[PDB]
């Protein structure tokens, strides 16, 4: 803004010094990309140099789907481009009139004292140039929008990368939990192949829909597994989704922005991940189905009951994140998108739409204990619940525990969930209290709703 | 995996009639089964789709010597549910006979639409408690379901019939088809003629034709307890990520219905979420306590309210409930559709375990407990004795629904982590 | 002047000053003519916008319905639940316990609307009878910042 520290205050007032700069490099960014009509180089006009009854009822609805695009009518009524053609010569008019009572006045100004008003006053002679700036920022915000759909890429890139689409996010990570688990542990599973192919069945299978969108959707992996490890956890499988993004947005979309949109693509999966076993070893449970109904036994009653807590857990984890992301944060950033008004404006938004959501996220480094604490409960969930799984029932006679003998170590595992959920129970209150964690009010409030303790 | 609904006996086949006609307006569908023009929702689920896009809903109807049956078929609807598979007493086990020598070719019509579908999650049955021919046919076909298809996950929108107490064997028959539905169902949603025509009572004059009017009833909270899986979602998009939380024990797998507009014919997320809990909106009729607690709330709801709106009906305490498991009331959000209209656009309904329905189940156990000692109905029709001589099943059901009626009352104690 | 990211008298009065820099003798009552007329039309400007596009008199409502006890079911309520934490002597962590207790008195009144909340806080000192450091402080918007220098507010928290 100053030539090195040498600033010039007269001039610049070091106020122009960050616009001029700005207006410059947007007008031979637009122009650069292609002549548009409302700028079209210098096509812009005397710029002053200055410087049945369901059917009856069918109709009533489609009156009231049809309101829906009336109103949408306001959201495509920015790129007009025949009117915006009129604003300008009118725009650059209305300057001229202060211009030209400016031009006589400082004959006044300068009749007067020398100056009738302070030397700094001179600003006065270079003020016009805001015209131009608002013009350029207008313009900017149209290409960049209307013209180039950009909500869509955001909407998309929430809807792929952060799952809110919900039967897309099932599938991707079904398929491919079925083969972790199963076996392929060697990277077999990294077959480039089957990664492309399970990708493309994952797309075409959310019925969402099939779009020009769904183009530049990529599966990819970063770190190399030497094997999976046992539970198949991929606790940081580096399974990287990939987006393109083209030249013009590549601009408004950096590449670290979509560094940071892979982060929650992992947790949520990993929290996929875990509740993909849990539903099957219900659906395990129900695979016995104690289908010899003809013995009812007592320790499957009270198993029952132990993956049902478990389970409790991890749905209000994942219910957490949820409310304080997909509903809570994307709704905020649509104002703000629908607010910004300029290229710098439009990069801080996106900034924040993910530097809240990771916060809320909890895997921000600051709240490390909360997600450290969750992976030793994550950990006993997965490893656990995969014993049952190990062994087989036995003989129908009296009390029957030996049914899976190994239900006996289970027990263990159930205090020692138990021990960390009383012990998260602690946590979040020890840090809520020293600092402010507005989120974490929200965290504790769900997590005991009716007691000291569950 | 798509839903296919056994709609069955004169009451049950009424409310599947409506429900899907309910789906028809609501969805983008006609009477014909085209979609129509004015028409973002996943219709994959309840709506098998025709290669013109005529999406007939999957339903299975069943009728029995039908006489007012054929009023279905002279309807606007006729051709919207077109599967052609419909096929030809007031005691239970008059019902269960007639069901036994028809089995196969009923069961061959499931069989058909399981083929044709990619997938079957579960199977939803329109069924009718004590409904003469509607219970005993319900019962059987319950048993036979989970034989042969075990992986899949039933639900019974039961229509536990309160009305005052006709039917003189209307206890003996809900008797049997509790021990049933118990043993052969996964989920059970309870509903109650009584509640519900106290509800007409409240919100209306109507009194005198109150089946017709509370079918209407029925039908909201039905389309409504789907709704989350109707249209598209980023949680229990899925139906049994949904039942899992509203049934902790498989025994207890009763479920309690209300709904926040007792008259939906702005509202902020706080006050929804409360009317729930005022027992003015359930439609259902020693400490006593809710298992946990579910919502869903409908429209363009404001979220930051939720925050506000979750703690604070925790200091409310409105709802009160410990039992054995943990209980935390949860929240569920989805969109009103854009073709019904945006009256009480915010409209809200809750699916909750409770062990005051343990209650009803008792009142129609007293009614038989005394019916029994008096034998004063006890049929002894042919069909009657020469199906059960021994009469021993109503004992067998009389155990197992007392278990059930020990079980809640244990669930609401503090030891329900001992044996129930 | 500043915080903009008002009337163009300048001029007249530029002209008004220039005159009186042609007089050859200094003569008070014209400077202090001229001044004032400037001063008054500042002043007017100022009181309109704070009056009303910031109104003050809900402000001063605020000021006294909390520093001055003039919501008698909410003070008294928020006496009755915390009268014991206040009552225990003072340490780091207390802070937060009487906050979510006055949070906590405030739905206990029920009588609530969006935000108004936001710009109050409970401020306990310790370490230099919690019930002797207990200080009440809020949150001005930037127009009312002249007006509440923290030395008002700071006798008005006596
Ligand atoms: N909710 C509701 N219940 C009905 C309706 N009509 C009959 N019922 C119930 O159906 C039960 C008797 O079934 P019924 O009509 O005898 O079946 P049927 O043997 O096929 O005639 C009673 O318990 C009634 O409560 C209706 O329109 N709505």
């Amino acid at each position: 803004i100053s030539k090195e520290v040498e600033d010039c205050v007269p001039v610049f007032l070091k106020h122009i010094a960050h616009d001029i700069y700005v207006c410059g490099k947007t007008i031979n960014l637009l122009k650069l990309c292609c002549p548009r009509h409302y700028l079209c180089w210098s096509d812009v006009p005397v710029p002053r140099i200055s410087v049945e009854q369901a059917y009856l009822a069918g109709l009533a609805g489609q009156y009231h789907l049809e309101r829906y695009p009336d109103s949408y009518e306001s959201m495509s009524e920015p790129p007009i481009a025949h009117l915006l053609r009129p604003v300008l010569p009118r725009a650059f008019a209305f300057p001229v009139d202060p211009q030209v009572q400016s031009a006589a006045d400082e004959t006044a100004v300068q009749l007067s004292e020398l100056l009738t008003l302070p030397v700094l006053m001179k600003r006065s002679i270079t003020a016009p140039l805001a015209a131009h700036i608002s013009l350029v920022n207008k313009a900017a915000v149209d290409y960049f929008f209307v013209e180039l759909h950009l909500e869509a890429h955001y909407e998309a890139l929430r809807h792929f990368l952060l799952m809110e689409d919900g039967e897309f996010a099932q599938s991707l990570s079904d398929l491919l939990f079925e083969k972790l688990g199963a076996g392929q542990t060697p990277g077999e599973l990294l077959n480039p192949l089957v990664l492309n192919s399970v990708l493309s069945k994952a797309l075409q299978c959310s019925l969402h829909g099939d779009t020009p969108h769904a183009s530049n959707l990529s599966l990819a992996l970063k770190y190399l597994p030497e094997v999976f490890a046992p539970n198949a956890p991929d606790v940081l499988s580096c399974l990287e989704l990939r987006y393109k993004v083209d030249w013009p947005l590549n601009i408004v979309i950096t590449e670290g922005c979509v560094s940071k949109y892979s982060g929650v693509f992992s947790f949520l999966l990993q929290l996929k991940l875990m509740m993909w076993a849990l539903k099957d070893v219900c659906f395990h449970l129900k695979r016995t189905a104690l289908l010899s109904h003809m013995a009812g036994s007592v320790q499957f009653r009270q198993l029952q009951l132990f993956k049902h807590e478990m389970q409790h857990f991890v749905k209000v984890i994942q219910g957490y994140i949820a409310n304080q992301i997909l509903h809570v944060t994307w709704c905020e950033f649509r104002a703000r998108l629908a607010t910004v008004g300029d290229l710098e404006e439009i990069q801080r938004a996106h900034a924040e739409y993910l530097h809240k959501a990771v916060f809320r996220g909890l895997l921000t480094e600051k709240a490390a204990p909360v997600m450290n604490v969750i992976h030793s409960i994550f950990s006993l969930v997965l490893k656990f619940r995969s014993q049952l799984i190990s062994q087989a029932w036995g003989p129908p006679g009296g009390p029957r525990g030996a049914e899976h003998p190994n239900f006996a170590l289970m027990q263990q595992s159930y205090n020692t969930f138990k021990y960390y959920s009383h012990f998260l129970f602690k946590v979040v209150t020890k840090l809520v209290n020293r600092g402010y964690q507005p989120h974490l009010e929200d965290f504790l409030l769900r997590i005991n709703f009716n007691n000291y303790y569950q | 995996r798509e839903i296919i609904t056994l709609q069955l006996g004169q009451c049950g086949n009424q409310i599947g009639f409506e429900f899907w006609k309910q789906l028809c307006a609501e969805h983008g569908i006609s009477p014909e089964g085209i979609v129509e023009e004015f028409a973002t929702d996943r219709k994959d689920v309840f709506f098998y789709q025709a290669d013109d896009e005529h999406y007939i809903p999957r339903a299975v109807l069943l009728d029995l010597e039908p006489r007012v049956i054929h009023s279905i078929l002279n309807s606007p609807y006729a051709k919207l549910y077109n599967p052609e598979n419909i096929y030809l007493g007031n005691n239970w086990a008059s019902g269960f006979s007639q069901g036994e020598k028809i089995h196969e070719d009923i069961f061959d019509i499931i069989d058909r639409e399981a083929d044709g579908s990619d997938s079957l999650e579960g199977f939803v049955l329109c069924h009718s408690i004590a409904g003469g021919t509607g219970s005993g046919l319900g019962s059987y076909l319950l048993e036979r379901l989970n034989d042969r298809y075990p992986k899949k996950l039933v639900q019974t929108y039961s229509v536990f019939p309160n009305q005052d107490e006709d039917v003189v064997v209307q206890p003996y028959n809900s008797l049997l088809t509790l021990k049933r539905l118990t043993q052969n169902a996964d989920c059970v949603v309870v509903l109650d003629n009584t509640a519900l025509n106290r509800i007409a009572t409240d919100r209306l004059h109507i009194q005198n034709p109150s089946f017709s009017q509370i079918n209407q009833l029925v039908s909201t909270i039905m389309s409504a307890s789907t709704t989350t899986l109707r249209y598209p979602g980023y949680m229990n998009n899925d139906l049994i990520g949904l039942i899992a939380s509203l049934i902790p024990t498989p025994r207890l797998h009763f479920l309690m219905t209300g709904y926040t507009p007792l008259t939906t014919d702005k509202t902020t997320v706080l006050d929804v979420m409360r009317r729930l809990l005022q027992p003015k909106n359930v439609m259902v009729s020693t400490n006593h306590c809710y298992i946990a607690i579910l919502n869903i709330i409908q429209g363009e709801v404001d979220p930051t309210q939720v925050h506000k709106s979750l703690q604070r009906i925790r200091e409310r305490k409105l709802a009160n409930f410990i039992p054995w498991g943990p209980a935390s009331i949860q929240v569920a959000l989805s969109r009103k559709s854009p073709y019904l209209p945006s009256a009480h656009r915010v409209s809200g309904l809750m699916m909750a375990n409770h062990t005051s329905i343990s209650s009803l189940f008792e009142r129609t156990c007293r009614q038989y407990d005394k019916l029994r000692k008096r034998e004063a109905f006890l049929e002894q029709f042919r069909k009657e004795d020469m199906f059960k001589d021994n009469f021993d099943e109503m004992d067998t059901s009389r155990e197992i629904v007392q278990q059930l009626i020990d079980e809640y009352h244990a669930a609401t104690r503090p030891d329900y982590i001992s044996w129930g | 002047e500043n915080q903009n990211v008002l009337k163009n008298q300048e001029d007249t009065f530029a002209a008004e000053l220039h005159r009186l820099k042609q007089q050859p003798l200094f003569s008070l009552v014209d400077f202090e003519q001229v001044v004032d007329r400037i001063r008054s039309t500042v002043a007017e400007h100022l009181w309109k916008l704070m009056v009303e596009e910031s109104d003050l008199l809900g402000q001063l409502k605020i000021i006294k319905d909390f520093y001055l006890l003039g919501r008698g079911e909410l003070f008294q309520a928020f006496i009755d639940t915390a009268q014991h934490m206040l009552k225990t002597p003072p340490t780091a962590v207390t802070e937060h316990d009487v906050n979510v207790a006055f949070q906590q008195s405030a739905h206990k009144v029920l009588l609530d609307d969006d935000n108004l909340l936001p710009l109050l806080h409970l401020t306990i000192e310790y370490h230099g009878s919690g019930w002797a450091a207990l200080g009440l402080s809020y949150k001005v918007q930037w127009p009312l910042h002249i007006l509440f220098t923290p030395a008002v507010l700071e006798k008005y928290n006596v």
